[PDB]
């Protein structure tokens, strides 16, 4: 869209209705007259709008008041209030700006802040952004946590993230003109390419492509119009459900066949009853000609019953013959409907084994898409996230993603090799204990009044624990936590000395052997202006090749593409580095999951923030001390980037309306 | 709404192949029993019907009596009359057999024949002989 609808729009917003946030803020409007609302919206998509033009400088309450024309800048509060809103909600001045209002000179409140994820920066951001005092810490000796980027002379490749899932409604929009990403599309055009080393044909691709996709909706079907989603008290998985799918389409396929045959024994069974019924009368006709011929022996002059005889018996074989002349036309249909039914026999199978195994890689790139293998997502839950998918082509970060957190990170007090062991809330304020990863005698305390914990997932599911909650997380929080699934997916990178493949073509397939390994090596992106390859472990099998030795992985790539393109023009890599995220201790696994048993629900569980009980009995509520933010946090946006960062905006909101009061309200 | 199209999928199929965890192996080796169990059923009556076709060989050309094309004429002779009356003792009210025997009369005159000379050739009685057949 165009304009100011544009604006809300690429914020994520309704732009003819206010939204539950907004509800909460401004009561007093929504609950108001419809006009008064409009006005509002206007003043919100406006003040968007001028933002998005240009997020490159800090957008001041004035500037906006300034641009705003009446009927709309006469009520100068609501503006403020607006305006204020955004600002605090990082819907506006988010980012990397040119600040126009250098820092208030004093700061209010101390927040420590767990991890320099994304989220984590996004968070610490604002809130130094909003005044406070911000520290992170970071187990890693790097910012970004899983945006990884490595690099070695000209060659560049991302170990995490590298897709922006496009521009429409994506905060990495407006990020990517404050920060030069140099965005190359991809293009999607995907040739798959047999385990013998051969081309699939069109022909196939197709038929079983549109397969897989008639296969899932499919599986939708099943869930919501059939309400498969328990069985034997257990959540049905989308691979349970693709199966059961699968089963019942062979089903079919056979129960055809049978009811085809049934039909040719059926009709045999009419052409032979109809044969006896001939050969009978092939007798009597037979027979009944020798008493004519007799009859008709006798000479003339013959009495009358004799002459008689004759007659009679000439009309009763011609009546005879007669009749089978015409079983002999019957004959000849039955016969020729016959040979129609053996010519045109329903399909001989559902999929043979060369589809079935195109038809595994279709569910490699989705095992790869969500990182972990079908039988673990909830059937009904798995794609709850997909209304809020953005517009446009999906793209590269062509000089890595890491220029990002690195851009965030300018201007923060980030400790690195700092590992979060302990985190203590009490009513009146937190302690961290942290060590040093270098030498872990060195110990340090980190007093503050809020903690922000960007832990991953994988962190957090930990057994025993790597980070310790003094006191323990409610219950309700930790069955979030192991209910939720924290999947994986590995990368493998190829730095050549020359492109030996196609430049036109950004990625393509490579279909595995079997079912149980459609995982490795499945997928391969060229995507970067040097020669590299890049190629995918997913599924049950990542997590199988992280015990396996570099070189024999690597080893296992050249043959694939070999393979492919002819042993003369596969050269050995001069540089690989192969990722093992489940392994990796500050990670624990690639993002997050609907498992299957879970809901978009408990991605909210994971936001809502812990309050401490009293210190002194009989002492009153306290405040929220301890926040969660992270991929995992942020149910519409749930494993990305651009949903870290949200979730991170969001919570650094939350926290200064709890720290620095919020004055919008009223 | 409903499945894609050729895509089937039933509260009964679904709950069929769900119930154990072998209940779909199960199902679908019935159905490949069932198949064989019919492909050679169909092998039989193949050969079988193949037999009883070696028994027609030749067909009945060589029993074909000659045909008689002699034209309908109404005036019926004294033998013609008693040709009659003994399709009626072999034939009942077959009239058209009765005529296809006499030759030269169509369907009608012998219904004709019947009604007129009934009383004198007893065709009631004639009749009534047939029956008791
Ligand atoms: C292989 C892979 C590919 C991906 N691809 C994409 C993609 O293509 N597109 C996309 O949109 N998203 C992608 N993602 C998801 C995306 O990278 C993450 O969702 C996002 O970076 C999450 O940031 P975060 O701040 O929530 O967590 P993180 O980025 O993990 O940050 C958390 C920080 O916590 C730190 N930490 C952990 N334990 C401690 C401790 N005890 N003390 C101190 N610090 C600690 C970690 O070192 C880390 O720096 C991908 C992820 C992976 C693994």
């Amino acid at each position: 869209p165009s304009g100011v609808e544009g604006a809300a729009f690429q914020s994520r917003l309704p732009h003819d209705r206010m939204t539950s946030q907004e509800a909460a803020c401004f009561p007093d409007i929504i609950s108001g007259p419809q006009q008064t609302q409009k006005v509002f919206l206007f003043i919100r998509n406006r003040t968007l709008q001028l933002w998005l033009d240009n997020p490159k400088i800090q957008l001041t309450f004035e500037a906006t008041l300034q641009q705003l024309e009446a009927p709309y800048n006469s009520d100068t509060v609501l503006v403020h209030r607006v305006h204020s809103y955004l600002e605090r909600h990082g819907l506006i001045n988010f980012g990397i700006y040119k600040r126009i209002k250098p820092l208030p000179t004093k700061k209010t409140g101390k927040v420590i802040i767990i991890g320099s994820g994304v989220s984590g920066l996004a968070a610490a951001r604002q809130l130094q952004s909003f005044g406070m005092d911000v520290t992170l810490l970071e187990a890693r000796d790097r910012v970004g946590g899983r945006v990884a980027t490595f690099r070695k002379g000209n060659y560049v490749a991302d170990l995490g993230a590298m897709v922006v899932t496009g521009l429409g409604g994506n905060p990495m929009a407006v990020v990517s003109k404050q920060v030069n990403m140099e965005l190359a599309k991809i293009k999607q055009k995907c040739p798959l390419y047999e385990a013998n080393g051969q081309a699939v044909p069109k022909e196939k691709d197709e038929m079983v492509e549109q397969e897989f996709n008639r296969l899932l909706e499919a599986t939708s079907y099943l869930s919501h119009q059939l309400d498969f989603n328990v069985l034997n008290n257990k959540p049905v998985s989308l691979g349970q459900a693709l199966e059961v799918v699968i089963q019942l389409q062979e089903k079919h396929v056979k129960d055809e066949q049978i009811e085809h045959w049934k039909k040719i024994v059926k009709t045999q069974e009419e052409l032979k009853e109809l044969l006896n019924k001939m050969v009978n009368l092939k007798e009597k006709i037979k027979e009944l000609h020798q008493q004519y011929k007799e009859a008709s022996e006798v000479k003339p002059p013959r009495d009358i019953t004799a002459e008689f005889l004759v007659k009679s018996k000439h009309r009763d074989l011609t009546a005879l013959c007669k009749e089978y002349d015409e079983l002999a036309e019957t004959q000849g249909k039955l016969e020729e409907k016959l040979q129609e039914l053996e010519a045109n026999p329903p399909s001989d199978v559902y999929l043979s084994s060369r589809d079935r195994q195109i038809l595994d890689w279709h569910f490699a790139n989705l095992e790869f898409a969500n990182a972990t293998p079908l039988s673990t997502l909830s059937l009904k839950h798995w794609d709850q996230d997909d209304d809020f998918e953005f517009t446009g082509s999906h793209l590269t970060v062509r000089n890595g993603y890491s220029c990002v957190p690195v851009a965030l990170a300018e201007g923060l007090d980030i400790k690195l090799n700092t590992a979060v062991r302990q985190v203590r809330y009490t009513a009146s304020g937190c302690e961290v204990i942290a060590v040093n990863t270098r030498s872990t005698s060195q110990t340090f305390i980190y007093k503050c009044d809020a903690v922000l914990c960007t832990l991953p997932l994988g962190v957090l599911k930990q057994q025993p624990p790597a980070v310790q909650f003094v006191p323990p997380l409610p219950e309700w929080k930790t069955s979030a936590v192991q209910r939720m699934g924290f999947g994986n997916l590995n990368k493998v990178v190829l730095c050549f000395d020359r492109v030996f493949w196609d430049p036109s073509v950004n990625l393509f397939g490579h279909v595995g052997s079997t079912t149980a390994s459609r995982g490795e090596l499945f997928l391969f992106w060229n995507l970067y202006k040097a020669p590299i390859l890049l190629a995918l472990v997913a599924g049950e099998a990542a997590g199988i090749m992280e015990n396996i030795s570099d070189d024999v992985i690597v080893g296992r790539c050249l043959a694939i593409l070999k393979g492919i393109f002819g042993s003369s023009a596969v050269p050995q890599p001069k540089e690989t580095v192969v990722s093992r995220w489940r392994a990796d201790p500050w990670a624990r696994g690639s993002y997050s999951y609907v498992a299957a048993g879970s809901s978009g629900n408990d991605y909210d569980l994971m936001a809502q923030p812990i309050t401490p009980g009293p210190s002194i009995p009989g002492a009153p509520q306290p405040i929220p001390r301890l926040f969660f933010a992270g991929e995992h946090t942020i149910r519409n946006y749930p494993a990305t980037v651009h949903g870290a960062l949200l979730s991170g905006l969001r919570e650094a909101g939350r926290i200064a309306d709890q720290f620095l009061g919020a004055m919008y309200t009223l | 709404c409903r499945p894609p199209k050729g895509m089937y999928l039933t509260q009964e199929d679904v709950v069929a192949v769900s119930c154990s965890p072998n209940a779909a192996n199960t199902i679908l080796r019935q159905l490949d029993m069932e198949l064989i169990s019919l492909k050679r059923q169909v092998q039989n009556a193949k050969q079988v019907n193949s037999a009883l076709k070696q028994k027609m060989e030749g067909g009945i050309e060589e029993f074909k009596p000659p045909e008689s094309n002699q034209k309908i004429n109404a005036r019926w002779t004294t033998e013609e009359q008693l040709l009659a009356v003994q399709g009626v003792r072999k034939y009942g009210k077959d009239f058209q057999a009765i005529a296809d025997v006499i030759g030269n009369k169509t369907v009608g005159q012998v219904k004709n024949f019947f009604v007129n000379y009934r009383r004198r050739f007893n065709l009631e009685e004639v009749l009534q002989e047939w029956e008791a057949e």
